[PDB]
């Protein structure tokens, strides 16, 4: 059951109690990727990209078709990149639901799954209505968005974002202080030294971790410098200020999602 | 620019210490939220009673395959070899060969429905306007020898309803 | 990504957490029960088909 | 339920003992003995003594066996066959069995056989009661709680326990 | 007729047993936002007998590892000390009258535990073999919360009856005088039977499945049916402990009316919380006992034992 | 005389149904193949099981505690009596005789 | 004589109306299962629980993509499961492969490996598709266990 | 207060919907046995019921009766059986 919607078999040596070993393996999802993608052109081979993660969908491609514009020296045009805000800044409204629900479905709650789930649903349209299909849509190209997005969804998203804030507060009072939570997660699993550098780790387990950088604000993407945000950050490295992250960053998003509702120029895709 | 958070002190004064001691003792919080942010029952459920109602959806979505034909049928599929080309997952396979009058048509054209990944790359390759996915989920028979699909299972899967499809495209065609 | 200067690519090379966020687990939770390991991963958001990397 | 009641248990009871009193692959020696506990619990019950009885379930039977059983997982026996295991057991038995069997056979098989199991007669429980009474709690271990006269037998039994776990904080 | 005022018991109860699983999802489910099982019933009222009758059509394999001997001994118990603690406890006539029975409950309280240690040690390794030793530990360390804080109430009536227990609570509810202990008296039976904050015993997030995990269908109805055979009893006990009914002999009839509309409440505790809390991570979970909840217990002991001598009040009886 | 009637009636609706459940479709026609594939999900295990000392002490630990709360037990009988106060100044005295024995021990727990 | 025929719309009704699938997550279609237990489309509480032990269980789900590595754990877990058991794939990775399918490392069509009965197609089945295909499997016992003791 | 004030409306929704027959009946078909407002035209034997915009994905509702093409008699209803129009209706595409 602990598997995290995923596939892993890992094998400890455990002291009689304390576990001081692990080393697992994984190579049980491998499907032969980078073989075959050499054998697909540039259009064509783009789906194995979104099929990639199950959770970011319009996250990848993002990272892709930047990969990619480049190489060509082209930019897309203005109406392009701020749609690529509003979803590319909406998914993480996705796996920032789900990393601290389905995480604490191990912690063997109920609720704070089958309360949430509800909504992550009401998002899923916006997928269907802009493009075509339920989760894997392969919309971002090479050259900014595919086509344009019907009459409606800014009285859809504009609806949909007033009310959200409050769900996000009923993940808190549920959890932040609940104690048999807070004693499940503190002070476990501290890496906080130059090590958590030295692996080369990327954002959160850093940022909420001291160490301070993001490459959203010391590198531009795509017009992501003309809106204000700010990264929350963590005091000792342990999960509980990891997970607290994860709150304070969904709370940052439906300002961006409101701040990118009201400057979209019209202009071509 | 930057947030810190979960860094505050305790107060430490006997103002504050006995509201953190008529806490842990008297479990004054824990029953706060689960006491009560469950129950928070009193709602409406949320559920699409499946085997009759059923839920929403867009003019764009994507399912199972079709081949319209204009006013008095032309099969309007031509042959130009393309929804083959750009198949990503290479599923579609045809065999053309001119047929009698010499206008050219198809033989053979098979969908597997098993290799398809559903892309929408089919549905936008074609000049001349033919293949398109359908909106009808109507799947999930017994047997793998079934679901790969010739040329004369398509076209009536296709004209057994044009009154969903024809409809459709006449909303979708004006964005694209 | 590389590129030969025709239409087919060549290595197209991708790299996503899970080979850092998973390389540190061994190192990290040494020295606490099992228990925990379970709630150890869950922090990192460890999701696999992209450890195709 | 006739007036022998009180003979079949016992005589389960004595049963319930050869069973582990030989050599029984000691997953089994507890089925030996809460069966034996239990019986010995059940002859108690009878006589008027309650109380004292249904605490040999709360504090030794039911709490007591349960660490020899929660070990000999830590002694634990290797999976050889166990039981049934080695041909040997199986000789030991009988003769035992026996031989109350053959005693209980003739001990009052007739008239008497002979003097020294004839002395004991059977079937009305002839002591087994006197009289009528009043009652107090019952009469009987009905008291059985005295804080009053009894204080040097409690207090060495009192002291006797705490030591018992300082000598076992060491070697431990 | 005294065989048919039994058999007119074991067979009324295990229908409740049987339609509390539908209450199981129904009430869970709504905290849920859905609806319960629906489809079948029309209601639903009618999928239990749906539900007992796959299970025993359904093949009950045996481990090839196992010990048959012990395979079947120890659920032959797990069905009868379910069965035979309902037998002395007043609602109101109970059907035994037992002077000290009080006491016989942690007898057959006590005796329960030692068919749980067969049962995964009877069949093989480390999921059910050191998976259902550390069950037992648990389960005993438990007891020694429980037993003393029955004692102190009992100072506070004065006898091991039940009969006495129901008139000292007439018009006192007895849950005021020693609200303290009472919160102890619940995560008790809560944290004994292996319910849902800590849940360990059974597994499903500390381990695949605890203890169950062997029995296909054929005997794991026992146990489901026996797990449950325990939950509404100390919570169809408690409330003869704590919130008291008024006899009435005149009209019995409204002794148990009001009766089941309170232990009924109750029990739809062990649900309302599941839906709720988290897990303790077995450390904790015993860590929290001997330091924390124990030392009041005492405590208590020591005052519950003055309060009638310092008031005069010494309860009247034997 | 009726008790032994409320009890083997128990078992026996028990015992019963064990083989009504168990044997029944155990002697079924269907396959049921002997091969060792069954105990599941840690396929061989081949080990004993070793010594785990803080399983252990939680034995020992109780069983202590235990018996004095038999000792303990007939309070509620003896607050009826002559001279009480040799009930009080002796009854308190048990107690901290258990919570003692607590006290020192609770240097070591270990992890428990 | 008759009285078999009529005993068969009970035993032929249990098996249908409670089933206890087990599910494999592996590869993106986990999540459109999720979405099944969710309330939306609520797949409890319409007769079939949700996730138990292998021992327990009735109709195994395979979502997902099977590699090589992974084909030698699942037709042992197959196997385990009591009789009254079925397969039901679920994805266009179940089928015959999705893509991956001129892959070297994935097995082709997780057909070969198990007996599989109901099919569904297409990367996410709509989380709808995939009960129009239960409501195949609860139609898919029309079957009679009369008519092998009761003829032959 | 609250004991019949809502119950005025089911007693309503049973005794003015088919009396005892066609309540049980529409009940034992499933538990949708809410009255919608309006009906609709199409098509053999299935009605189209539609409710009075008062709801959202469980607004719009359906029925099945019976035997439509070589079919089993009722208690076999799938779901592929809705007229190809209503698939531009039933499905909120329009
Ligand atoms: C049977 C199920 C079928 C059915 O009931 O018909 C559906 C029918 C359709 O109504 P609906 O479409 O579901 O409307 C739902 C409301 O929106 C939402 O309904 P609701 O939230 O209003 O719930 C109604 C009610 C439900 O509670 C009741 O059962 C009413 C009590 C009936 C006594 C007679 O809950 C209460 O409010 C309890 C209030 C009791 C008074 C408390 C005030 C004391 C304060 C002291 C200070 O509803 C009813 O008949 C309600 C009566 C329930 C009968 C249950 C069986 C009888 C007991
Ligand atoms: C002069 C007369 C005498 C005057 C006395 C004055 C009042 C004294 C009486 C107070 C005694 C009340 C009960 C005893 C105290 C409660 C038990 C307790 O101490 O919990 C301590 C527990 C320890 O937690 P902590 O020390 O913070 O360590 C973890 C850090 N991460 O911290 C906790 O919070 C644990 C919380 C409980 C754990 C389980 C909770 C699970 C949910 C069950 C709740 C349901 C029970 C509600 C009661 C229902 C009653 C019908
Ligand atoms: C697996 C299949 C094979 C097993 C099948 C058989 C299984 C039997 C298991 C027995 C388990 C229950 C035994 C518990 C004994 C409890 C007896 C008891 O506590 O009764 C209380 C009562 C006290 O008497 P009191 O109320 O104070 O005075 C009344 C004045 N009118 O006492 C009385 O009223 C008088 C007592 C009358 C009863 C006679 C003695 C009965 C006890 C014999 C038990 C034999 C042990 C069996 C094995 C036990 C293993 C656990
Ligand atoms: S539809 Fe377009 S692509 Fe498919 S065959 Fe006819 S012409 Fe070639
Ligand atoms: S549908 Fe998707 S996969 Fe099937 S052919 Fe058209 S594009 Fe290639
Ligand atoms: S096809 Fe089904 S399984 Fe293969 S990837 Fe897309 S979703 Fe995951």
């Amino acid at each position: 059951h602990p598997a995290a919607h995923g596939v892993l078999r890992l094998v400890m040596e455990l002291s009689g109690e304390m576990v001081r070993k692990c080393d697992p393996h994984i190579g049980l999802l491998h499907r032969g990727t980078e073989k075959l993608i050499e054998y697909k052109t540039y259009l064509q081979a783009l789906p194995y990209f979104d099929r990639l993660d199950y959770v970011s969908m319009m996250c990848n491609e993002q990272a892709y078709s930047l990969a990619v514009e480049k190489l060509l020296n082209i930019q897309p045009p203005p109406r392009a990149q701020w749609i690529r805000v509003l979803f590319g800044e909406i998914t993480r409204l996705l796996n920032h639901i789900m990393a601290v629900t389905t995480h604490a479905l191990d912690i063997g709650a109920m609720t704070p799954f089958f309360w949430m789930f509800e909504e992550r649903e009401k998002m899923f349209e916006f997928y269907e209505r802009v493009s075509g299909a339920r989760m894997h849509a392969a919309y971002v190209r090479p050259g900014g968005v595919h086509q344009d997005l019907p009459l409606g969804l800014m009285d859809d998203i504009y609806e949909f974002s007033k009310n959200f804030s409050l769900r996000i507060d009923e993940l808190e009072e549920m959890l932040t202080n609940n104690r048999i939570w807070r004693n499940r997660t503190v002070d476990i699993g501290i890496v906080t030294a130059e090590d958590a550098l030295n692996y080369g780790f990327s954002g959160v387990m850093l940022r909420g971790s001291g160490i301070q950088w993001d490459l959203r604000k010391t590198q531009p993407y795509d017009v992501y410098d003309q809106v204000e945000f700010d990264v929350p950050i963590g005091s000792r490295g342990d999960c509980y200020d990891r997970y607290l992250c994860r709150v304070e960053e969904m709370r940052q998003s439906i300002r961006i999602i409101s701040q990118c509702l009201n400057k979209m120029p019209p202009g071509e895709i | 620019t930057y947030k810190y958070v979960n860094l505050r002190e305790p107060s430490m004064d006997m103002k504050s210490v006995t509201d953190r001691a008529a806490q842990t003792l008297l479990w004054t919080e824990l029953i706060r939220g689960l006491g009560m942010t469950l129950s928070y029952l009193f709602r409406e459920p949320a559920t699409i009673n499946y085997p009759f109602e059923k839920g929403p959806l867009s003019p764009r979505f994507r399912g199972e395959h079709a081949l319209r034909r204009y006013p008095s049928g032309e099969e309007r599929c031509i042959a130009c070899k393309l929804c083959e080309a750009v198949c990503p997952a290479q599923a579609i396979t045809i065999e053309a060969e001119p047929r009698a009058d010499g206008s050219r048509r198809t033989t053979r054209y098979d969908i597997d429905m098993t290799k398809c990944i559903y892309c929408g790359f089919c549905q936008e390759a074609c000049p001349v306007d033919a293949i398109v996915e359908g909106p009808n989920f109507e799947f999930s028979t017994e047997t793998h020898e079934e679901l790969l699909y010739n040329k004369e299972k398509l076209l009536n899967n296709g004209d057994k309803w044009e009154a969903e499809i024809a409809a459709n495209i006449q909303a979708d065609y004006l964005y694209r | 990504l590389v590129s030969d200067g025709s239409s087919r690519p060549y290595r197209c090379k991708i790299k996503a957490p899970g080979f850092a966020h998973l390389a540190g687990l061994d190192k990290m939770s040494k020295g606490h029960m099992l228990a925990d390991v379970v709630a150890i991963i869950g922090t990192q958001d460890i999701v696999f088909g992209e450890v195709d990397r | 339920m006739m007036l022998y009641i009180v003979f079949i248990l016992s005589v389960i009871f004595v049963m319930g003992f050869v069973g582990f009193s030989s050599k029984p692959s000691p997953i089994y020696g507890g089925l030996g003995l809460i069966v034996s506990g239990g019986v010995g619990c059940g002859i108690v019950l009878n006589f008027g003594g309650s109380f004292l009885g249904l605490m040999v379930f709360l504090i030794y039977l039911g709490g007591m066996m349960v660490v020899f059983g929660y070990t000999t997982a830590m002694a634990t026996e290797q999976y050889p066959e166990i039981w049934l295991s080695n041909k040997a057991v199986l000789g030991a038995f009988v003769t035992g069995l026996l031989m109350e069997f053959f005693m209980v056979y003739y001990v009052l098989k007739d008239k008497e056989v002979e003097v020294v199991f004839e002395f004991n007669g059977l079937g009305d429980w002839v002591i087994y009661d006197t009289g009528d009474s009043g009652f107090f709690s019952e009469e009987a271990m009905g008291i059985a709680a005295l804080y009053s006269y009894g204080t040097w037998l409690v207090i060495v039994t009192g002291w006797s326990l705490l030591i018992g776990v300082v000598v076992i904080m060491e070697i431990t | 007729m005294f065989m048919i005022n039994i058999l007119m018991l074991i067979i009324p109860i295990l229908l409740a047993v049987a339609f509390l699983t539908l209450v199981e999802r129904k009430v869970l489910g709504y905290m849920q936002l859905r609806k319960g099982p629906n489809v079948v019933g029309p209601y639903g009222l009618l999928q239990p007998i749906a539900d007992a009758i796959k299970l025993f059509i359904k093949e009950p394999l045996r481990p090839a590892t196992s010990s048959a001997s012990m395979f079947i001994l120890a659920p032959i118990m797990a069905l009868g000390l379910a069965l035979t603690m309902w037998i002395p406890l007043p609602m109101p006539y109970p059907l035994i009258n037992m002077n000290l029975g009080v006491l016989f409950m942690l007898a057959m309280s006590s005796l329960a535990v030692y068919s749980i240690l067969w049962s995964g040690w009877a069949s093989n390794s480390k999921y059910a073999l050191i998976g259902a030793l550390r069950a037992v530990a648990q389960t005993i360390s438990y007891e020694v919360t429980l037993a003393i804080i029955l004692l102190s109430v009992l100072l506070m009536s004065g006898s091991f009856t039940l009969s006495t227990l129901i008139t000292t609570q007439e018009q006192m509810w007895l849950i005021l005088p020693a609200w303290p202990l009472a919160m102890m008296w619940f995560i008790s039976t809560l944290a004994e039977t292996n319910r849902a904050p800590f849940d360990l015993t059974e597994g499903e997030s500390e381990l695949v499945s605890g203890f169950n995990v062997e029995y296909a269908a054929g005997p794991f109805a026992l146990f489901f049916m026996a797990e449950y055979a325990n939950i509404i009893m100390m919570n169809i006990f408690t409330a003869i402990l704590f919130l008291g009914t008024s006899h009435n002999p005149h009209m019995p009839e409204l002794y148990t009316i009001n009766f089941t509309i309170k232990s009924l409440l109750l029990t739809m505790s062990f649900l309302w919380i599941r839906a709720s809390y988290p897990r303790f991570r077995y450390d904790q979970l015993m860590h929290l006992l001997w330091k924390n909840f124990l030392p009041l217990t005492l405590a208590l002991c020591m005052w519950h034992v003055s309060l009638p001598i310092l008031t005069s009040g010494i309860p009247p009886q034997t | 005389m009726n008790l032994m009637l409320a009890l083997l009636t128990n078992f026996t609706l028990a015992t019963l149904l064990v083989i009504i459940a168990f044997w029944l479709p155990q002697l079924n026609v269907y396959s049921e193949k002997t091969s060792p594939y069954e105990c599941g999900f840690d396929p061989m295990g081949s080990a004993r099981l070793p010594f785990s000392m803080k399983f252990f002490l939680v034995a020992i630990t109780f069983l202590l505690f235990d018996l004095e709360i038999a000792l303990l037990l007939p309070l509620p009988w003896a607050s009826q009596t002559a001279n009480l106060n040799t009930m009080l100044t002796m009854a308190l005295f048990l107690i901290i005789l258990l919570a003692v024995s607590l006290a020192y021990e609770w240097t070591q727990k270990g992890l428990e | 004589e008759y009285v078999v025929a009529k005993l068969d719309d009970l035993i032929n009704w249990a098996r249908r109306s409670s089933l206890w699938p087990m599910t494999f997550g592996l590869a993106c279609c986990a999540v459109e299962m999720m979405h099944m237990a969710a309330p939306r489309y609520d797949m409890d509480r319409f007769g079939v629980v949700f996730r138990a032990s292998p021992r327990q269980s009735d109709v195994m789900i395979v979502a997902g993509t099977l590699t090589n590595k992974m084909a030698p754990a699942l037709r042992k877990v197959y196997d385990q499961m009591p009789e009254p058991r079925y397969v039901v794939s679920m994805g266009s990775c179940a089928n015959g492969g999705g893509y991956y399918h001129y892959s070297y490392s994935v097995v082709r069509g997780c057909d070969r490996i198990v007996p599989v009965d109901i099919y569904v197609p297409g990367c996410p089945p709509t989380a709808e598709a995939l009960l129009y295909g239960i409501l195949q499997l609860q139609k898919k016992i029309k079957r009679e266990k009369r008519l092998r003791i009761w003829y032959r | 207060m609250e004991l019949l004030q809502v119950l005025k409306r089911g007693l309503q929704q049973v005794s003015g919907h088919g009396g005892l027959r066609g309540y049980l009946r529409v009940l034992f078909r499933a538990n949708d046995v809410r009255v919608g407002t309006l009906v609709g035209e199409d098509k053999y034997g299935n009605k189209y019921y539609e409710d009075n915009k008062q709801f959202f994905g469980r607004h719009r509702w359906v029925i099945y009766t019976t035997e439509m093409n070589g079919k089993n008699t009722f208690w076999d209803v799938d779901g592929s059986m809705v007229p190809p129009e209503w698939h531009r209706w039933l499905h909120c595409m329009t």
